[PDB]
């Protein structure tokens, strides 16, 4: 617990203590004056005002603990904002440092390198593969024929009713900006 | 020299936000003290009502002083290009400049800071130039401003007349004094 | 103690670093976003997209 | 340097770059008067 934690916690512990004072006071208030009237009943007139001289100092008492209370929570309430922003700032200062070395030792440039990389040899990764299917391809000529794939995918065309032909082989813009690169 | 432009930055964005939260606060204190002002008038003791509402004329041009402030710090942040370019004094930023250097010892105690924008005023400045602005040697220190932060006891007309709008405005009896009001 | 530590200079000279190295980690993103976009570029042609 | 390094994080604005009662000034004055 931190330093200001235990006083925070003093303070709202202090804010209780005085809340609960006043209701002490609030219920003896209420007991005085149920003893003044039984006071009053048997004529007993010097202790009836005994009880009257302590019900007024309670109901003041109370009121005077009530405020202190008051004063003490809006006080713990504003070092509650200390603590908290406290943690915040050493955390954000924690940020901002960590971010500091990584930023060094992977920049921009770095990335940049990495990135460019990362992409170049995925391009041979590509070239690698199709390079494998073609191998495949060739292995494996005799077992698919060229004009019995065609059939089929003519026999299931027409089964599905579509016209496309399957034997035969099967935007603007790019058209018209070759043209301009042949004219000039 | 020992000037530091970022050390000038930093402290006239500081001093900004301090203003700013003066200016709020006084405010609001001055509204609680308004009240505090009828509560004396209903008690007719007008005598101490005069002596606390020269409390609440020094506070409420301190507050016009401040919003003055807060404005040349903003403008010297405005064209604070200028500042760090040249070596001598731009004449649009001579009336910021003294005003500023004028009203450091006279506002440091609440605003920190603003010690710290003098003395890096007066070293990118010289030293002299920095002397002729306390004394309003350099003539060029905004008299608006000289005036709401002078020593002197209001005139005793603008008393009763903050009285007399005081008592208006929470419904309670004043007669303010002839002998004063005479001399309006 | 806190507030001598950690005066309002030193604030504010965190806090404007912080900023800084988020601009920073955001051109970071964008680049290797753009990096991504261009590797599966044949994965998502514009017209089927559109 | 290490001074200033330490004093910035110490929060403190003294320059350690540069160098860092009365009575004594007004007796002197005295003296040079006579």
């Amino acid at each position: 617990m931190s330093n200001m934690e235990k006083h925070l916690f003093n303070l709202k512990f202090a804010a209780k203590e005085l809340s609960r004072s006043a209701k002490k006071c609030d219920k003896e208030e209420k007991a005085e004056k149920a003893k003044i009237k039984k006071a009053i009943q048997k004529g007993n007139m010097e202790v009836a005002r005994i009880h009257a001289e302590n019900a007024i100092r309670q109901k003041n008492q109370a009121v005077n603990f009530l405020r202190m209370s008051a004063r003490v929570d809006a006080v713990a309430a504003r070092v509650q904002t200390a603590v908290t922003m406290g943690k915040v700032t050493k955390s954000m200062a924690g940020v901002v440092k960590s971010m500091d070395a990584t930023l060094k030792t992977m920049n921009l440039e770095k990335i940049s390198a990495l990135m460019d990389k990362f992409e170049h040899q995925f391009e041979t990764l590509d070239v690698q593969t199709q390079q494998m299917e073609d191998t495949v391809s060739s292995t494996t000529t005799l077992t698919t024929p060229q004009n019995q794939v065609d059939m089929l995918l003519q026999e299931m065309a027409d089964e599905a009713g579509l016209d496309l032909n399957m034997e035969l082989p099967q935007d603007e813009l790019s058209q018209r900006l070759a043209r301009l690169r042949d004219q000039v | 020299s020992g000037f530091k432009a970022e050390r000038l930055r930093v402290n006239l964005r500081l001093v900004i936000n301090r203003l700013k939260l003066l200016e709020k606060k006084k405010t609001e204190l001055a509204q609680k003290a308004r009240k505090e002002i009828a509560d004396y008038l209903a008690a007719g003791k007008d005598e101490r009502a005069r002596i606390r509402v020269e409390h609440i004329i020094r506070e409420d041009y301190l507050v016009e002083a401040m919003e003055i402030l807060e404005l040349y710090c903003d403008l010297l942040l405005a064209r604070f290009g200028l500042i760090q370019s040249m070596k001598e004094l731009d004449s649009g930023l001579a009336e910021s400049v003294s005003t500023l250097i004028w009203a450091a010892p006279r506002l440091q105690s609440e605003v920190a800071e603003l010690k710290i924008v003098a003395d890096q005023l007066c070293a990118k400045y010289s030293k002299e130039y920095g002397k002729l602005c306390r004394t309003n040697q350099i003539g060029t220190v905004n008299d608006r401003l000289m005036h709401k932060l002078s020593v002197e006891a209001p005139p005793k007309i603008l008393v009763e007349r903050y009285l007399i709008e005081i008592a208006k405005n929470y419904n309670v009896p004043y007669e303010p004094d002839s002998v004063v009001m005479a001399e309006a």
